[PDB]
RNA sequence: GAAAGUUAUAAAUGAAGCGGUCUGGAAAGGCCCGCCAAAGACGGUAACAGCCCGGUAGUUGAAAUGGCUUUCCCUCCAGAGUGGAUCCUGAGUACGACGGAACACGUGAAAUUCCGUCGGAAUCCGGGAGGACCAUCUCCCAAGGCUAAAUACUCCCUAGUGACCGAUAGUGAACCAGUACCGUGAGGGAAAGGUGAAAAGCACCCCGGAAGGGGAGUGAAACAGUUCCUGAAACCGUGUGCCUACAAGUAGUUAGAGCCCGUUAAUGGGUGAUAGCGUGCCUUUUGUAGAAUGAACCGGCGAGUUACGAUUUGUUGCAAGGUUAAGCGGAAAAAGCGGAGCCGUAGCGAAAGCGAGUCUGAAUAGGGCGCAUAAGUAACAGGUCGUAGACCCGAAACCAGGUGAUC
RNA sequence: GGUUCGUGGUAGGAGAGCGUUCUAAGGGCGGUGAAGUCAGACCGGAAGGACUGGUGGAGCGCUUAGAAGUGAGAAUGCCG
């Protein structure tokens, strides 16, 4: 049978025009009284997977 | 020539065969090692696992909808409309007539990229402002279909 | 298609029970005994090809010696002055000369002992 | 190009074969390729075997696990007992597969090309007899010199060609549709008529 | 219910070499000559047969019974338009509340279908659906029933096929096999093929109660004689060439006298008084001769495979393009047809959308991702991964249907 | 074909090969004796391959490709 893709990945990642994958800071939820507004600013823009969890993750999301 | 025939060089090659004696190197452990959970037989985890440890998917937030109504489009740039004769009414019935488009999903959009020489009148669903200006420029005339 | 084990594995074993030819009782009649002490002969014979050359170069000293002896020298003296004079000969030679011809022997004694003295 | 030939054997005239089709430089690599899988789609593949989740018995546990002495064992039908199931073996398979059409074109032009390289294609007027005789095939067959395996590709002929050519042993007609790379490739000759080679052309 | 044709269930006919010669127990084999073929499939015959036998291609054949097709007989039958007063168009039904289930859909914003229990419509000026619901529009008439083919399977019968097995294999069972045997019972469940072409299966004599032998005879062979083709290894013996009763040994290896032989003929073979060196194999370990584990010995059997997907490398064809799937056709072929679909050729954004740019932003700023700076696709082979028992053997345990108070 | 530098090795990576059963084509030997089995002092760098002789009494190699039920000394392994 034809291999499944995992559906909670691909809720969340990304594929741009080089195959690499985007994603979304971690880090932004409910506790914005703890957090300077140098980290909120910074943590509401996009990310790369790094190289690293890139190639334990290729496979689940292989067709989109 | 059946008793002669010779595969191309490099388009084959022997299958490796493990546990067949030590002297190839693939023998007793058959390349896996000493007594581990992946030196079991179908022992191996999941994908993503990472041994108890968070995932990183469970870890950044989900992001977007997907719209029902979304429309896509089929491209079509300014130098491929260049292989036209000058004064051809370019339609999108000519456009899978040659078989340059192969499926038009929601219809045709031509952009602005290349440059185009031919005095032609081109129909089609949507335009890109350079794309229209570009031909008015060489005397064109763009009517939306 | 099948592939029944036949032919080969008789082939290849009775091979090596015939390298155990002349072994004492079960070596040289089953294969397990047989295996381990073929291969143990193969390692026995490996580094016996270096003590060989070890244990004549004992024996071509000690005959040296023994002769060197009898003309008033000792072998570390004898084999200071051949060096020393020139003479080049080794001791499978040298022994020799010693056992067969000594009274060569006494010829390479005389030029060793002149040597030593200016 | 080549020398035309009447069924009685004397010279006729002279024919020319498209160099499109007859005359290009054989592809030996592409040949080699439609060979290996045009013989390995015609095997049938019915071969199985008996796991131990098949052979008849099983179930018990031969012996209790501990305390006898003997070696722990769950079956009587595993893989290292005597009359134990198989532990992979082999299974009903098909063996078919295809290359791109283009390739497949390539390889019978290539084929059908080096045979006239080797001067190894005769060019006939007509084969046709009146009643099935195979005494007058082998008569047919030595006033062109063959002597060997053939391929005899008729297109209009009659149905006493291949009656009278089916008990001869390296002899096969085929109705010049039928061509294909096995079949040139495994005779020796190739002795195909002049209304054959038109349809031969018009095809590819 | 008749007739005609076809088919299944027994069958008939059917070409061509006693050809010569050699070896041989025996010719189908070697050498040298002929012939048949719509028949050179298969099997047998004293070794390998197109021309010796049964047959094969082709052509014929059915008293009787079953099947099929057609026709006859037989049987049964109203279908068009115009009006629309008035009448009919499936009731405890459709729906709704409560509790469940099926829908890919876990109560969720939950349409749709079904079940149990309560409440409970309109009926053509009517009713339902279009994923809560309302209005418009579009499509359609529930609460009655029937319906062939395209699809799934094989205890069976006929004809065949296999880069399937060949007696520890292949069905548990090639042999009086679900038998012998085991259990109270449900139930579990084997081992076991081969004389020879032909029994021509040893008349007769001798030892012996017999069994079993030695001659004779049959046979090509009896060292093929009733587990009988071939007959390996462990294991058990008889004869003999070299050594051995003052010696401390993982049994060998290196040096070596003496004695005895004579080869795939070459710095050859067997045995060895004496001298040096030397603590088995595997596994698991920081580390094993290990007083840690496994193996009495010999033989056979016994462990990374296949299908479908992903990715990468190699090879081939075409190339801004590449390629068909199911299917029709056919010989369990090869073409041909089939462009539906898929990947690539353009990206950015959650999305509307814009587009070599786009998003964020008040911004023409900066920055992120892209283009500039373009090679893909189809098929096969190698490596690895995913779903499958997935590399082989091994639990204590859990659940479901049954059999047991002869102890 | 030369010059220089190298050539201990467990887990492990890479490469080249030997041998078994079956298939296709070419070419072969065999009752003047096939496979198997027994012995030998031969050949190759290894896995391995010939030759001669005894037994046996009917099938079997070689070359180039292809496909695998593909090679055992150990599992208190199964059977004899
Ligand atoms: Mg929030
Ligand atoms: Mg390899
Ligand atoms: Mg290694
Ligand atoms: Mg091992
Ligand atoms: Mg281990
Ligand atoms: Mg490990
Ligand atoms: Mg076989
Ligand atoms: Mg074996
Ligand atoms: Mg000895
Ligand atoms: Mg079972
Ligand atoms: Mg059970
Ligand atoms: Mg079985
Ligand atoms: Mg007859
Ligand atoms: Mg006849
Ligand atoms: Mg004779
Ligand atoms: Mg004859
Ligand atoms: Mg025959
Ligand atoms: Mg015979
Ligand atoms: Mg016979
Ligand atoms: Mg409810
Ligand atoms: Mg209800
Ligand atoms: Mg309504
Ligand atoms: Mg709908
Ligand atoms: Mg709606
Ligand atoms: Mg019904
Ligand atoms: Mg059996
Ligand atoms: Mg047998
Ligand atoms: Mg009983
Ligand atoms: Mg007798
Ligand atoms: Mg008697
Ligand atoms: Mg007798
Ligand atoms: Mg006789
Ligand atoms: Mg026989
Ligand atoms: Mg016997
Ligand atoms: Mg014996
Ligand atoms: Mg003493
Ligand atoms: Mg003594
Ligand atoms: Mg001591
Ligand atoms: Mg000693
Ligand atoms: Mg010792
Ligand atoms: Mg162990
Ligand atoms: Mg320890
Ligand atoms: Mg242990
Ligand atoms: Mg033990
Ligand atoms: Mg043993
Ligand atoms: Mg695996
Ligand atoms: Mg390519
Ligand atoms: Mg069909
Ligand atoms: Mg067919
Ligand atoms: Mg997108
Ligand atoms: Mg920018
Ligand atoms: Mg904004
Ligand atoms: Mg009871
Ligand atoms: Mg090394
Ligand atoms: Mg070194
Ligand atoms: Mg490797
Ligand atoms: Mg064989
Ligand atoms: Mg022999
Ligand atoms: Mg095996
Ligand atoms: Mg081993
Ligand atoms: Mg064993």
């Amino acid at each position: 049978p034809k291999m499944k893709t995992h559906r909670g990945s691909a809720k969340r990642f990304k594929r741009t025009g080089s195959g690499k994958l985007k994603r979304r800071h971690g880090f932004t939820s409910h506790m914005f009284a703890n957090k300077s507004q140098k980290q909120k600013r910074k943590l509401r823009k996009s990310a790369m997977v790094s190289a690293g969890d890139f190639k334990r993750i290729r496979q689940m999301v292989a067709k989109m | 020539k059946l008793h002669e025939l010779k595969p191309s060089e490099g388009s084959r090659k022997e299958r490796n065969r493990v546990g067949r004696g030590t002297g190839s190197g693939n023998g007793k452990t058959s390349g896996r090692g000493h007594k581990g959970q992946k030196a079991r037989s179908g022992g191996g985890v999941r994908l993503g696992f990472e041994g108890g440890q968070l995932p990183l998917f469970r870890r950044i937030p989900k992001r977007g909808f997907t719209n029902i109504n979304r429309k896509e489009f089929a491209i079509v740039n300014l130098d491929v409309l260049n292989r036209f004769e000058d004064g051809t009414e370019v339609t999108p019935e000519l456009l899978i007539e040659t078989g340059i488009i192969r499926n038009e999903k929601s219809g045709i959009k031509i952009l602005s990229d290349g440059n185009i020489e031919k005095k032609l009148t081109v129909k089609a669903n949507k335009f890109s402002a350079a794309a229209k200006e570009a031909i008015e420029a060489a005397g064109g005339k763009t009517e939306v279909i | 298609p099948r592939v029944k084990g036949g032919t080969v594995t008789r082939k290849r074993r009775k091979k090596i029970v015939k390298l155990a030819k002349g072994y004492y009782g079960s070596k040289h009649l089953l294969f397990k005994v047989a295996n381990q002490a073929v291969m143990k002969s193969y390692q026995y014979a490996y580094r016996d090809r270096r003590q060989k050359k070890r244990d004549f170069r004992r024996l071509w000293i000690a005959r040296i010696n023994a002769a060197a002896r009898m003309q008033d020298l000792s072998y570390s003296k004898l084999m200071h002055g051949l060096k020393l004079a020139g003479i080049d000969i080794n001791r499978k030679m040298l022994a020799d000369l010693a056992v067969n011809d000594i009274a060569s022997f006494n010829t390479l004694a005389d030029s060793a002992k002149k040597a030593l003295a200016k | 190009k080549l020398s035309l030939l009447k069924q009685d054997g004397t010279n006729a005239g002279e024919i020319t074969l498209n160099d499109t089709v007859f005359g290009i430089e054989p592809n030996e690599k592409v040949v080699v390729d439609v060979i290996l899988s045009q013989r390995a789609s015609l095997r049938q593949g019915t071969h199985k075997v008996k796991n131990r989740s098949e052979v008849r018995g099983g179930g018990r546990k031969p012996w209790r696990q501990k305390g006898t002495g003997r070696a722990r064992q769950g079956s009587i039908r595993s893989p290292q007992w005597r009359g134990g199931g198989v532990v992979f073996g082999p299974t009903p398979r098909s063996y078919a597969y295809k290359l791109p059409k283009k390739v497949r074109r390539l390889a019978i032009k290539s084929i059908l090309s080096s045979k006239v390289n080797e001067e190894k294609l005769v060019v006939l007027e007509g084969l046709t007899f009146d009643a099935p005789k195979t005494k007058e095939f082998a008569a047919f067959l030595k006033n062109i010199s063959v002597d060997t395996k053939a391929l005899i590709v008729v297109a209009g002929e009659s149905e006493n060609v291949e009656l009278s050519a089916r008990n001869l042993q390296g002899i096969t007609v085929i109705p010049a549709e039928s061509i294909s790379v096995l079949e040139v490739a495994k005779h020796d000759k190739l002795i195909i008529t002049k209304a054959a080679v038109e349809k031969v052309e018009e095809v590819l």
